[PDB]
C-alpha cells in the first residue's frame, strides 16, 4: 500500500 | 436541589436520545455516565458529554416546575422514559441525593451526582460564524467521512478538516492512503480558516441533522466548534494539529481519463473482491481502448475476472488497488458515471462524479 | 467429474442460503456438496451433526456429476450478479468455473467423495403443515439449555401422543411445553433434537401451509418440505418429564393483560441487579406490586390492578425468565397459577391451554 | 434461584 504523504 | 418538572414522555424521548450520543462505551468516570438536568426560566436543559464534546437539548416546560439541577444515570433514565406507555406524564423531583420519577402507578428512585461536579466544556469565544442548510452540512460530511483515519498515531487524521474559503465550506478527510474532499457554496462571504473536528464529533454532528425547515448555525472558536439546530446544541473541542494540504496530494498531471457507469463499476469490484486476499483485498485493473478488466486472486489460487465497457482512449496500463478503498468512493458517489484520472502504476488516482466536481477522491495504489 | 449446469440466479439464492445454515474445524465442512443427476441439482451443507439439502430442477442443458465448493464464496458470487443473471457452472480439474455475462470465477474444490453423509431407517412418520412445526418450535425454543453439562437439555424434546405433536424445552430453571393435534394416530414416542438443529429447522420453515413430512429414526430425525430436506442426529439421553414439574394443585390464580404485565416487568427490570435479575412480586386484594432494587440502592415499584384469587403472597423471580414467557405468549390476557413462594409457577394464555410455561422462583 | 427439578 503506497502512501499519499 | 429544588428541581421539579412534569413533562409528557414524547417530549423527553428524542432529547434523551440525542444528548446520550457522546456517552460510551467504556466507562471512565461515573458522572460521565450521567446526564446533567437543569431547570431555569421555564426551560429544561439536558446535557451529556464525554469531556471532548457535549450535546445539549432544550425542552419547554408548560406545566408547573421549580428551578434546580442534578445529574442522573443516562441509560437507566432513558429506559424508564422509553418503557412507560405512550402519552405518559413523567414527574421528576429530588429528595436528598435521590431523583424520584413517577408516572401513574410507576415509581422510580435513581441515584444522582451533584450538578456542580458535571464537567461541562468551559467558556470559549466565537471567532467565525455562519448559517447553512442542514442538507449541505450532511452532504459535506457524508461525502468524506469514510476517509477519516481511525485510531491512527497521527492524531490529526482521526478527524475531519472543516475549511471556509470565499463562499464555500469544505471538508477534507484522509488516512494517508486515501483522501476525500468536498466543497459546497454557503452563500455568505467567510474568512479563510481551517479546523480539525475529531472523528467522534464529526459522527455526532452528522447524527444530529434530522429536522426540516430549520437552518444550521455554526460557531467556530480557536479551540472549539458549535452547531445549533432547532432545540439541540452540539459543541466539540477541536484537534490541535496541522492537517495535510489536499491541494498538494491531488494528481498533478493525469494524462489518462476513464469514464464508467458507477453502478456497473461498483458491482464488478464487489464481485472481484470475493476472490481477493482476505487481509490485503488487492485487485488489479487493466485499462485499454474502451475496456476495463478487473482481476483478483487469493492464497488458495482462486481467480475472479470482470470485464467492462468504458470510455477510454489513453495508453494501456495496469494498476493495483485495495478494493475496499475503491468501493468506499463508489458507494459515496451516488451518481450515474464516475471519472477516473490516472497517471501510472505507482501514482495516485483521482476519482469523481463525471457530472460534478464538488467532490473529489484520491486513492493511492498498491504495488502489484 | 462431468458436472455442468446453467441456472438463473434467483433459483440458486434461496437454496444456497438454506443449505448454508449449518455452516459456521474441517475444511470440507465449509463447502457445499453440489450434485447433478436425473435433471436435478442438489445442494447439501453439513456440520456433521445436521445436514440441509436443497434440490433445484434443471430445465437447461446439463451434465451429471458432483463436487464440493466454498459455500460463502459461491453464495457471494451468485448474490453479487445482476438480477436475472444466468449462471453457468462447470469443472476444470480440481477447480469449478463459474461464468455469467462478462464475469468469470474459478473456485477451488474438494472431492465430493470426501463429503460426509447423514443412511438410517425411519420408525415414526407423520405429515403436518410447516407453519405448525415452526410455531411449535418458536413457542418453546427460548427455554432450551445452552452448554449445560446435562447434555440432554441442550435441545428440544419432540413427543407424539395420540393425535398430538408436542415440544418441550427446559434449562433446569424454567420450562416451556406446546401441543398441537395433527389429526393422525401416532405412536407414543419422544426424541431429543440438538439445539443447533432445532434452531436451524426453525429458521428453514416459513409461515406457509406447505405440508411437512417428518421421519424419526432411532438415532436421526428428518423433515421434508417442498424442495428442502433437513436431517439431524438425535441427542441420545433421557429428558425430564414435564408433567412432574407442573404445579400440582395451584390454589392461587392471577389474570392480567399480557402487554401491561410485560411492560411493568420490563420497567422494573431496569433497577434490578444486573447479574441476578431478581424482582419481587406481592399479590393481594386484586393488586400486584412488582419491586426491584440494585447494588446502587435504586428502586423501582410498579402497581397493577389484576384479577387475583387466593391468599396474599410474595414471591421472587428472575425477571428475564418472566419476560421470556410474556414475550412468547403474544396474546391478550395471561393467567398465572401459583402455590407458594418456594414452588414453581405456571403461566399461559388465558384464552388457550395449547402452550404452558413453568418458571421456578428465586429466594430474594 | 431454585431448581425446577
Amino acid at each position: 500500500q503506497a502512501d499519499l504523504f | 436541589s429544588h428541581m421539579k418538572f412534569t413533562v409528557e414522555r414524547e417530549h423527553l424521548l428524542k432529547p434523551l436520545q440525542q444528548v446520550s450520543g457522546p456517552l460510551g462505551g467504556r466507562p471512565t468516570l461515573p458522572i460521565l455516565g450521567n446526564l446533567l438536568l437543569q431547570v431555569a426560566d421555564g426551560t429544561l436543559s439536558l446535557t451529556g458529554t464525554d469531556l471532548e464534546m457535549e450535546m445539549v437539548a432544550r425542552v419547554a416546560l408548560v406545566q408547573p416546575h421549580e428551578p434546580g439541577a442534578t445529574t442522573v444515570p443516562a441509560r437507566k433514565f432513558f429506559d424508564i422514559c422509553r418503557g412507560l406507555p405512550e402519552g405518559a406524564e413523567i414527574a421528576v423531583q429530588l429528595e436528598g441525593e435521590r431523583m424520584l420519577v413517577r408516572s401513574g402507578r410507576s415509581r422510580f428512585s435513581l441515584s444522582t451526582l451533584p450538578a456542580a461536579d458535571f464537567p461541562n466544556l468551559d467558556d470559549w469565544q466565537s471567532e467565525v460564524e455562519f448559517t447553512l442548510p442542514q442538507a449541505t452540512m450532511k452532504r459535506l460530511i457524508e461525502a468524506t467521512q469514510f476517509s477519516m483515519a481511525h485510531q491512527d498515531v497521527r492524531y490529526y487524521l482521526n478527524g475531519m478538516l472543516f475549511e471556509t474559503e470565499g463562499e464555500e465550506l469544505r471538508t477534507v478527510a484522509t488516512d494517508g492512503h486515501r483522501l476525500a474532499v468536498c466543497s459546497m457554496p454557503i452563500g455568505q462571504s467567510l474568512p479563510s480558516h481551517s479546523v480539525i473536528v475529531p472523528r467522534k464529533g464529526v459522527i455526532e454532528l452528522m447524527r444530529m441533522l434530522d429536522g426540516g425547515d430549520n437552518p444550521l448555525r455554526v460557531q467556530i472558536g480557536s479551540n472549539n466548534i458549535r452547531a445549533h439546530v432547532g432545540d439541540f446544541i452540539f459543541t466539540s473541542k477541536l484537534v490541535d494539529g496541522r492537517f495535510p494540504d489536499y491541494r498538494r496530494v491531488l494528481p498533478k498531471n493525469p494524462d489518462k481519463h476513464l469514464e464508467a457507469g458507477c453502478d456497473l463499476l461498483k458491482q464488478a469490484f464487489a464481485r472481484a473482491a470475493i476472490l481477493s486476499n482476505e487481509k490485503f483485498r488487492g485487485v488489479r485493473l487493466y485499462v485499454s481502448e474502451n475496456q476495463l478488466k478487473i482481476t483478483a486472486n487469493n492464497p488458495e489460487q482462486e481467480e475472479a475476472e470482470e470485464i467492462l465497457d468504458v470510455t477510454y482512449s489513453g495508453a494501456e496500463m495496469e494498476i493495483g488497488f485495495n478494493v475496499s478503498y475503491v468501493l468506499d468512493v463508489l458507494n459515496a458517489l451516488k451518481c450515474e458515471n464516475v471519472r477516473m484520472m490516472l497517471t501510472d502504476s505507482v501514482s495516485s488516482v483521482q476519482i469523481e462524479d463525471a457530472a460534478s466536481q464538488s467532490a473529489a477522491y484520491v486513492v493511492m495504489p498498491m504495488r502489484l
